[PDB]
Order: structure tokens, then C-alpha cells, then sequence
């Protein structure tokens, strides 16, 4: 009988539609929450603590946003030496700038969409989620220790120029590792008549001379607002994943 | 100045055989390479 | 006007071409660097330290390349026993052999390509990168503790045969865990009238008898050249990923 | 506003056993997938 089948088909069509509205509201709820969390994460990168104390080598670094405004270092040798920047100079930590960029892009992805359209399949939501998650994971990854930084790249870095001015038996590197501001001093040794190891006994060329890393000193300190930011990234990623999974369940449920 | 061009040609059976042998050999080599790469990508050859 | 459009189109075509050459040089630079790093990683697996001292159970193991040439073990019981190999025998650690194979394959992937061809889309570079990265990640994974090794497999291992010759209340396993040579002794207990747990209270059958693990003793020691190798793997993976990402950015930029 | 946070924890033995089981099962699955791929690429 055709009347049965038609009224009936109307009943399933009604249920599916109502569920589509439920999923619509869920999607926009999660999106709004993402904008809130991510804007707070953004606010963490611009101005909260600025002075940090970092074993057997010690340091007091003043870090304002992405700019290492000052770096005062004491190295205890077999003998102590003391170093500082040009007083006037600032060294920018590229990791923070990069991360802040990814955050900015994610937030743009969330705020540049009309929060007023009727619900669809979800593949579009899925693409939005993928984009945002890519930005977050990239931010986090950049915050992490870059492995591909060579000793000659460290030497060619402006940071070496930034200090009283110091010899070529010492290299200084300052970077970020997830939730920790990191200061590393490489003690070198010219060799008698690659570069990736970063461990004692690593060899590389610099200038026109051949050098070997003799010792490595590593100190670090937690940066509270970086930690907050990372926590935000993790939470946002999970929110995105949950939305993706629910959308998949829905779409497979009614197909 | 070239006024006209005349071109005649003939299949050389043993040359043809040679080309066939080259191609077939190339194919054998590639197949072996593919098997070796497939196996070696997961296991050790020895 | 058609002249404008044509000269113009020539201008964009010129810019895109020049950028294609930039990307070409970048690709080959990164590839060369990969061969260097990976060949050093390779050199680490063949001959550097050979004798290693490994809690409440102690061991002196002589490891040459992939071959555990000797293993001298002291076990302190409630009472001490002392063990060694047949003097003449060597136990090979399969993880190192496997890892070395993956490294060999990666290096082949890099050296068996003409470093002289004109630049293309990149999908081919992308496939090369995927292949290499798969080999690296597999090497690293193999170096890691294999979870799927059962106690009966440990018993059926030649290592048990390799020792003075010892009872069936003891099983000895030597394996690699990333950057650590590991020695584990399983103290057993025949039961009165699965096998995966590796924890105290795990049960399994061996020979024709049913056995239970009574206690587990685990000691380990860092292998410096393994650590260097792993560091190399990580750095290479990041280099590959960076190249993939840049190629993607390029390809999306001009499409 | 959260003023202080106190966190304590304790290992649950059977949860640990379960997790170990999950890890081992995942590896078994992965190994089977990889072997199947090797086979299929080998004869194609």
C-alpha cells in the first residue's frame, strides 16, 4: 500500500531532520567554545611573569612576549664568567612568533564563518576541523625543540653577536621546548690538522675553521603562560576530534 | 638546397629480436627490483 | 586587449618558473643532507664502546655491532649465581639487524636517484619522502621494545641454550629498548595440578609443563651509538617533513 | 576562582594489565596488516 509507505517515509524524514538540527546546535556550540578557548590562548601570547631564573650554569632571562629582551648568564668554569646583552638589544624567539601565527590563523578560521547557516552533511565541518587542528598541532610542534638546528646555524645566529662580546670557544643558544625556556652553552675545541648531534664529541666547520663540541651545559625553566597555552591547544584538539567523531557517527547512522 | 627527399626502410629481424630481448630483460630487472624493495622494506634480505 | 594579456601571462609564467628552480635547489639540498646524516647513522651500526655494565641483578655484556658476543650475569638470590656464554658463542640481537636493514634501504632510496633532473610538481618527491620516512620510522620502531614477545617464545629462543647451563626455573632475555640495552631475568614457578603479561603472576605452558612467572628482574644501560642513531632518525624525519610541507605550500600556492 | 589544587593517584593493577593487552593487540594487528601489504605488493 502506497499511503502507508508515504506517511511512513515522512516519519523517518522527520526524525532525521530533527536530528540534523540537534547536530547543527552541537556543531555551533563546540565552535563557539573553540573561539573562546583559542582567543584566551591568543591573549596568552601578547601582554604575567617576565623574569626567569634557569645545574651548574645559571641565567636570568627577561622575556617579553616573543622577545627575549635580556639574558644574563653566569658560567662556572674550572677556574666564573658573566654576560649580558647590549643592554639596548632584544633577541626574538622565532618559535613563539610562529606559534602565535598558527593561533591567529585558527582563530580566523573560526571567526570568518557565518554561524547562521542550516545544517548539512558535515564534510564541510570536517574540513574546518581539519584546518583548525592542523594549525593547533603546528603551533604545538613549533613550540617543541627543533631537532634540525645545526651548530653552524647556532653560530650564524644573531644571538652570538648579542653579548661582553665573547670568544669562539663558546656558543650560546636560547630556545623553547614545549613549556620550558631553555638556555644551552656549547663549550668548543678547535681540532688539530654532521653538525647535527649536539652531543659532546660532535664536529663541524664554522667560519674557515674546524671545531668540535667539548662540553654541553643545559638549563631550563617552566614558562607558565606557555603551559597554559599548550593546555588550551590540547583541549581544543580534543574538542575538534570529538565533534569530528560525532559527525561521523551521525553520517554513518543515517546512511 | 634539398629539392626532394626519398626514404625507404626494412625491418631487420635480428635487430628486432635484440630490441625484444633488451625490453624483456629490463622488465625482468624491474620485477626483481620491485620484489626486493617490497620484501626489504619490511624484512632483512639476510 | 590580447597583447597585454599575453605579455602579462608571460610575466606570471616567468615568476612561477623561477620559483620552481628555487624549489628544485631546496629539494636537492635537503636530499644531500639526508644522505650525509643517514650515512653517519649507518656508520654507527658497523665498526665506540663494546663493554656495558647493567638494581639487584647485575651484568657485564660485550656487544659488537649487532652481536652480543658475551653476557656475564650475576643474580643475587635469597641465599648468588654467575653465568656466562659458551665462551665461543655469540647471540645476535635481531632488532639491530632489522634497524640496520631499514637504514640501508633508506640510503638506497636516496643514492639511487639522479640528482640532476629538472623540477616537477613534487608528488614524486613526496613519494620518495614517504618511502624514506617509512624506513626511518620502522627502524626506530624495531629498536623499541617488542610487546608481542611471549614467554614461551623467550624460552624457545637460543639465548636460553647459550649459557654454566641453567635450570627451568630461570629464563633470560636480552633485548633493545630505543637507546637502552636491556637484560631481564624471569624467575619461574611450576604450578600444582595468555603468556603476554610479562608481569609477576603470569602463566604459560612450556615444553610439556605448565609454568608461572614468580618474579621479574629488569636492568638496563644506555648504548651511546644507538642514541646517536636515534637522534639521527629524528632529525632526518623532521627534514623530510619540512620538505614535504614546503612542497605542499608551493603546489597549493600556484594552483 | 580555583584557589588551590590537590592531586593524588594510585596504580590500578588490572587496568595496567588491560592496557598492556591493548598495546600487544595493536602491535599484532599492525604486524598482520604489514605482512598482508608485503604479500599483496609482492605478487602484484
Amino acid at each position: 500500500m502506497a499511503t502507508v509507505m508515504a506517511a511512513t517515509a515522512a516519519e523517518r524524514a522527520v526524525l532525521e531532520e530533527e536530528f540534523r538540527w540537534l547536530l547543527h546546535d552541537e556543531v555551533h556550540a563546540v565552535l563557539k567554545q573553540l573561539q573562546d578557548i583559542l582567543k584566551e590562548a591568543s591573549l596568552r601570547f601578547t601582554l604575567k611573569q617576565e623574569n626567569f631564573i634557569l645545574d651548574q650554569v645559571k641565567g636570568v632571562l627577561t622575556l617579553q612576549g616573543d622577545a627575549l629582551s635580556q639574558a644574563d648568564v653566569n658560567l662556572k668554569m674550572p677556574r666564573l664568567l658573566h654576560f649580558a646583552f647590549r643592554e639596548d638589544k632584544q633577541w626574538k624567539l622565532q618559535q613563539i612568533q610562529d606559534a602565535r601565527n598558527h593561533v591567529s590563523q585558527a582563530i580566523y578560521l573560526l571567526t570568518s564563518r557565518d554561524q547562521s547557516y542550516q545544517f548539512k552533511t558535515g564534510a564541510e565541518v570536517l574540513k574546518l576541523m581539519d584546518a583548525v587542528m592542523l594549525q593547533l598541532t603546528r603551533a604545538r610542534n613549533r613550540l617543541t625543540t627543533p631537532a634540525t638546528l645545526t651548530l653552524p646555524e647556532i653560530a650564524a645566529s644573531g644571538l652570538t653577536r648579542m653579548f661582553p662580546a665573547l670568544p669562539s670557544d663558546l656558543l650560546v643558544n636560547v630556545y623553547i621546548n614545549l613549556n620550558k625556556l631553555c638556555l644551552t652553552v656549547y663549550q668548543l675545541h678547535a681540532l688539530q690538522p654532521g653538525a647535527v648531534l649536539h652531543s659532546p664529541g660532535a664536529m663541524f666547520e664554522w667560519g674557515s675553521q674546524r671545531l668540535e663540541v667539548s662540553h654541553v651545559h643545559k638549563v631550563e625553566c617552566v614558562i607558565p603562560w606557555l603551559n597554559d597555552a599548550l593546555v588550551y591547544f590540547t583541549v581544543s584538539l580534543q574538542l575538534c576530534q570529538q565533534l569530528k567523531d560525532k559527525i561521523s557517527v551521525f553520517s554513518s547512522y543515517w546512511s | 638546397e634539398v629539392s626532394h627527399v626519398h626514404k625507404v626502410e626494412c625491418v631487420i629481424p635480428w635487430l628486432n629480436d635484440a630490441l625484444v630481448y633488451f625490453t624483456v630483460s629490463l622488465q625482468l630487472c624491474q620485477q626483481l627490483k620491485d620484489k626486493i624493495s617490497v620484501f626489504s622494506s619490511y624484512w632483512s634480505y639476510r
